[PDB]
């Protein structure tokens, strides 16, 4: 019935997770983005199918080039200096199917590689992971996923455990 | 085509500007220059309130100037007692994203709000010995960023939908909708007679609505960034604002003009709360740099400073009788200065 | 008398808040961002 | 399309145009008079020592 923050709860191996889907707020972000200062990590989702063939209700605004802008803005906020990001690249089957017909050069100006799926995915990950400038404080976890992949929960669990461990070493001064 | 309408609007705005530049015979500083100032104002903490565990976002003094109400980024809502620091009530909340709170003039109800885009009323009065949700008011699209009780049955709320509204607590459907702002409304205060109110939004402007006709009648500008706080002068003929430009300004309704600005060259952080003392001689402002300032409304010179918080100050208020000032900060503490 | 009763009420309230905070401190909070029409629904399942 | 919005804005501006305005020198005088009329009862201006102050320990 409610609109605005949406919350989901689940457990895995004696841990409790809380996920906030605040993406339906539809207002100015800058007035409420600081209410989340203290979250363990940020989960980001990017669809590999937008590399081309779909712009967004516009004329020269690529969907991937807007996802990159949002990632750049979010990763470099003043409130998110110490919070790591878990980046999910979804819908790889469509990417593999569309590489054979539509090359990757239509999205980014210079090379991709073999116009082969293995080589384009790595370049996209490298391009998307180079938008952070807080490399001394935060880290990025990337995991290609599809509509059939079923090992995402263990990736999230392990990334959260690693983030917690490194956070404590920092407090103690060790790292 | 539409250019004719643009030209007509420009001509109307030019006429407004010309009419405004006429009553300005004089200045407010010139009239009040030949008077005796107040001097140096020194205040110290008297009571400290502990018990919260997260950032504090709202506060509202009671109508008897004894009990408080505080909202933190948890599901909790504590009714305080500044005379003897013993809590009275603690109300859990469904969504832990509270942004504002209010205390009813009858001392029987409170209110909340936040990113859930819903305002809720709690029966603090005798309800077999506990508190439960009375009504949830839905219909806003964006987050709710202020709310004030008019009576035990009517409440005015402002939201991030660039829209304010007047509700009916007995029915739950809003009876009047105030539109015209192009930005997210951030603040809202009521006049002493409860027949007019003002608002401020993320577009630099302030409007003067009336609860009966439901129409704007005056628009005040002057700031160059978002506006976060607003409150009326005790006489009801003036109000003060606070923006992200580190400046506070004073406006008067009858003259439709801007009187004074309160600023300094050592302040860059924006204001988060604005309040007048009784008789309007002292203006209180809370800033981002952990500090609270006391101004002089008539002459615009600093008269004191308050420094007891280690984090940003998000709210402040003055009792009905003007006997105390309460401050809330982004840590989990409150303080009372006198 | 009344002051005493207020004291026990405050102490019970403080105990309840302490227990609530202790229970809430043991949970992992995740903010799920993402671009529009890109997914963020399959991940939920 | 936007013609209705433009006409509504023009009507609002026209409504705000025809209003009565007093001079600043009178509003300032009234503000000063109110400030000086109630300054004798303003505890934040003069601290009463421990007599009526409820926050003295």
């Amino acid at each position: 019935k409610t609109t605005g923050i949406v919350e989901t709860h689940f457990t895995f191996k004696d841990l409790y997770f809380k996920m906030f889907d605040v993406g339906g707020q539809r207002s100015e972000r800058k007035k409420w983005i600081h209410c989340f200062e203290g979250v363990t990590a940020i989960i980001f989702c990017v669809a590999l199918s937008d590399y081309d063939l779909v712009l967004a209700e516009d004329e020269e605004m690529n969907r991937m080039h807007e996802s990159m802008k949002l990632f750049d803005s979010i990763c470099n906020n003043k409130w998110f200096t110490e919070t790591s990001i878990i980046l999910f690249l979804n819908k790889k089957d469509l990417f593999e199917e569309k590489i054979k017909r539509s090359p990757l050069t239509i999205c980014y100006p210079e090379y991709t590689g073999s116009n082969t799926y293995e080589e384009a995915a790595a370049y996209i990950q490298c391009q998307f992971e180079d938008l952070n400038r807080r490399k001394d404080t935060k880290e990025i976890y990337t995991h290609f996923t599809c509509a059939t992949d079923t090992k995402n929960v263990q990736f999230v669990f392990d990334a959260v455990t690693d983030v917690i461990i490194k956070n404590n070493l920092k407090e103690c001064g060790l790292y | 085509e539409l250019d004719q309408l643009r030209q007509e609007a420009e001509q109307l705005k030019n006429q407004i500007r010309d009419a405004r530049k006429a009553c300005a015979d004089a200045t407010l500083s010139q009239i009040t220059n030949n008077i005796d100032p107040v001097g140096r104002i020194q205040m110290r903490t008297r009571r400290t309130l502990r018990g919260h565990l997260a950032k504090i976002y709202a506060m509202h003094w009671g109508t008897d100037s004894r009990l408080l109400v505080s909202a933190s980024q948890d599901g909790k809502l504590i009714i305080w007692d500044s005379y003897t620091t013993n809590k009275v009530h603690a109300i859990p909340l469904r969504s832990s994203w509270v942004m504002t709170c209010a205390y009813a003039p009858s001392g029987n109800y409170v209110a909340c709000g936040g990113l859930d885009n819903i305002c809720s009323i709690y029966n603090l009065k005798t309800r077999e010995g506990n508190v439960r949700v009375s009504r949830e008011l839905a219909g806003h699209t964006g987050y709710l960023s202020c709310c004030r009780f008019l009576d035990d049955n009517q409440i005015v709320t402002s939201s991030g939908d660039t829209t304010c509204a007047l509700w009916d607590i007995e029915t739950g459907q809003q009876t009047t909708t105030f539109t015209g702002h192009t930005g997210d409304v951030m603040s809202l205060s009521l006049a002493p007679d409860t027949r007019l109110f003002v608002s401020g939004a993320c577009d630099a402007s302030a409007k003067l609505w009336d609860v009966r006709e439901g129409m704007c009648r005056q628009t005040f500008t002057g700031h160059e960034s978002d506006i976060n706080a607003i409150c009326f002068f005790p006489n009801g003929n003036a109000f003060a604002t606070g923006s992200d430009d580190a400046t506070c300004r004073l406006f008067d309704l009858r003259a439709d003009q801007e009187l004074m600005t309160y600023s300094h060259d050592n302040i860059i952080c924006g204001i988060t709360s604005v309040s007048f003392s009784k008789s309007g001689r002292l203006l209180l402002a809370g800033y981002d740099d952990f500090n609270c300032n006391v101004w002089d409304a008539l002459k615009a010179d600093r008269a004191g400073v308050l420094a007891g918080h280690d984090n940003r100050v998000s709210c402040l208020g003055v009792t009905d009788d003007g006997m105390a000032v309460a401050t809330g900060s982004w840590d989990s503490f409150l303080k009372i200065w006198n | 008398a009344e002051d005493k009763a207020a004291v026990e009420r405050s102490k019970m309230i403080d105990r309840n808040l302490r227990e609530d905070g202790e229970k809430a401190a043991k949970e992992v909070k995740l903010l799920l961002l993402g671009a529009g029409e890109s997914g963020k629904s399959t991940i939920v399942k | 399309a936007s013609i209705a919005q433009a006409r509504k804005l023009v009507e609002q501006l026209k409504m705000e145009a025809n209003i009565d305005r007093i001079k600043v020198s009178k509003a300032a005088a009234d503000l000063m008079a109110y400030c000086e009329a109630h300054a004798k009862e303003d505890p934040l201006l003069t601290p009463v020592p421990a007599s009526e102050n409820p926050f003295r320990e």
